[PDB]
């Protein structure tokens, strides 16, 4: 669905999320987030959905 | 009908490569903010491989 | 003067000069009449001759 | 055609006044740039973009006008409440009628 990306939050006017941008496209082309992703929603699961 | 030929999936259909159907098909298929939505069905007959 | 199942569409009235249409342009579909279902012999037909 | 060095003191004294002014050639083949951005973006962003078109200029010569305009009204890209400028130093009465 549109509209909508996930996101969390953090502590108003700090530098971290001005340089995280680039850090998150590096753990988007590593496929971190795919390995979490395989870990927390595993595609061979108890039951097929 | 057409409508009747578009829901249906049983007997396939389609059109010559290039022609002016085929990419008026291909323009109606992905217009979302189109009122009737039948194209977008049979560009997905269409579009195949 | 230019004459054929030509249509007319405002990417080509950029650079010619139509004139009021003579007939519509209409979108169709060829299709296999569906022969007869009927026959004399349907009542023995369930079992092969 | 357009020597955009006319619209370019413009395109600074706006901006100390702070609009969001956006640019964009019109291509020589419009239909296949109107299908190219619907084959290229997101549903999130055509909503947005859907929502810059409502307030346009159009610096350019008519029959490309009447090309143009006949293409983004068909495809409903535009409602019922939209302003576009047209802006020339020539347009025939002819042409102010089409």
């Amino acid at each position: 669905v549109a509209d909508r990306g996930y996101g969390i939050a953090l502590q108003h006017g700090s530098p971290y999320r001005d340089v995280f941008s680039q850090r998150i496209l590096e753990l988007q082309q590593n496929g971190d987030m795919d390995i979490l992703k395989h870990k927390w929603w595993p595609k061979n699961g108890q039951c097929d959905l | 009908s057409l409508q009747d030929l578009s829901k249906q999936t049983e007997i396939p259909y389609g059109t010559v490569l290039d022609s002016a159907v085929y990419e008026h098909v291909r323009m109606k298929g992905l217009n979302p903010f189109e009122r009737d939505s039948m194209y977008s069905q049979m560009w997905w007959m269409i579009n195949r491989s | 003067i230019g004459i054929s199942a030509l249509t007319i569409t405002p990417d080509r009235e950029n650079v010619v000069d139509f004139t009021t249409r003579y007939m519509d342009y209409s979108v169709g579909v060829l299709l296999r009449r569906a022969e007869k279902t009927v026959d004399m012999f349907a009542c023995l037909a369930p079992f092969d001759l | 055609e357009y020597d955009i060095r006319g619209i370019q003191e413009f395109l600074d004294k706006v901006s100390q006044q702070g609009m969001d002014v956006a640019l964009q050639k019109v291509e020589n083949n419009i239909n296949k740039m109107i299908t190219t951005l619907f084959d290229t973006m997101r549903i999130e962003e055509l909503n947005r973009y859907r929502d810059t078109l409502r307030r346009a200029i159009l610096v350019m010569n008519p029959a490309t006008a009447k090309s143009f305009i006949t293409e983004v009204v068909e495809t409903n890209l535009v409602a019922f409440d939209c302003h576009w400028i047209i802006i020339n130093e020539e347009i025939n009465d002819v042409d102010v009628q089409e």
